[PDB]
């Protein structure tokens, strides 16, 4: 085939993953040795070809982690695709930079923390005694307008 | 103005003495006033018990007085969204009274003190 | 505290609401005898004033 062997070269290109020789990788795989393989490749960034010596890449830290979080503005909750294949160990440097330097969203401690687009200034700051947020969470709201007198009735 | 100060001063207490996600339906419903429900619910793509005690703050607080957004229906029915009409007034109002009550745990409490009478 | 089904705790409350009710008076009419482990009612505070035999 001509797009079905050129996708089967990028496959086990990038089972190793890296910029391998393209005579190896029209070899290794024994079946995209075709014109039509090398210049899919040379066109499709799942092996990304560069003029030089055979190219097959795929296209780190956290520090771009921490721009993404900042680069996913008024955008929408992203998961925590993008670093797992691009950055192991996600769910590390998700909470290693804590405290909302590296936010995201712990699905649960059973799902990977499936995230959604999370940055923040102290975030979490669970250094607050929970039952003084409980007890800030005891706080029971009083009524409508009478409310605005009653914050100047409690002095406030 | 002040306005996205009083987001902002949300999203620090939100941040502060909340949780991380707490803030993420802030901006989600931030971004426009009159918002359908599911397009936060779309967007973050996530369990209906992963957004149902997030949304009891959201009125628990009273921050976000979700509006039933009603829309007019092509097929002559029911129609409506909750568009979470922020009433920024009465948030904080609440919100001052209720830091105002914590500090009762504390100006109540100087009495509780250093030098041992009972 | 924990969650809030929110239709689960409409009916919680309004279970508690009903032990308190027979507790005082296990006689209502319109609702449900407060039985004993032996299937008997409950002997309600009401009960034990109400006919003779009551305290007064």
């Amino acid at each position: 085939h001509d797009s079905s062997k050129l996708l089967w070269a990028t496959e086990y290109i990038q089972k190793k993953g890296k910029p391998v020789l393209v005579n190896e990788l029209l070899d290794y795989l024994s079946m995209k040795k075709d014109d039509k393989v090398i210049e899919l490749l040379k066109k499709l960034d799942r092996i990304e070809f560069d003029p030089k010596k055979g190219t097959f890449k795929y296209l780190h830290s956290p520090s771009e982690l921490l721009k993404l979080l900042r680069s996913q503005v008024t955008f929408k909750g992203i998961s925590c695709k993008d670093l797992k294949d691009g950055w192991p160990q996600c769910d590390e440097t998700i909470n290693q930079l804590e405290e909302d330097s590296k936010i995201l969203v712990l699905r649960t401690k059973k799902d990977k923390t499936p995230r959604y687009v999370w940055y923040n200034s102290g975030g979490n700051l669970k250094c607050i005694d929970e039952e003084f947020v409980k007890m800030w969470e005891n706080v029971q709201l009083p009524q409508f307008a009478e409310l605005p007198r009653k914050l100047q009735d409690l002095g406030l | 103005p002040i306005d996205d100060i009083v987001k902002n001063l949300l999203k620090f207490v939100v941040r502060g003495f909340y949780g991380g996600s707490f803030v993420l339906v802030l901006d989600a419903i931030l971004f426009h006033s009159v918002l359908a429900e599911d397009d936060l619910k779309q967007l973050l793509s996530i369990n209906k018990t992963e957004l149902g005690p997030l949304i009891a703050r959201l009125r628990s607080d009273r921050l976000i007085s979700i509006h039933k957004q009603r829309e007019y229906p092509p097929n002559s029915k029911s129609v409506e969204r909750v568009y979470y009409y922020v009433k920024y007034p009465h948030a904080i109002d609440a919100i001052k009274w209720k830091v105002h009550q914590v500090v009762q745990r504390l100006k109540d409490d100087l009495d509780k003190n250093s030098e041992p009478n009972g | 505290h924990n969650g809030a089904p929110h239709h689960a705790i409409e009916e919680a409350e309004s279970l508690l609401q009903f032990h308190v009710a027979t507790y005082m008076d296990n006689d209502i009419a319109g609702q449900p005898q407060a039985l004993q482990k032996s299937g008997r009612p409950v002997k309600s505070i009401r009960a034990r004033l109400k006919g003779k035999e009551g305290r007064i």
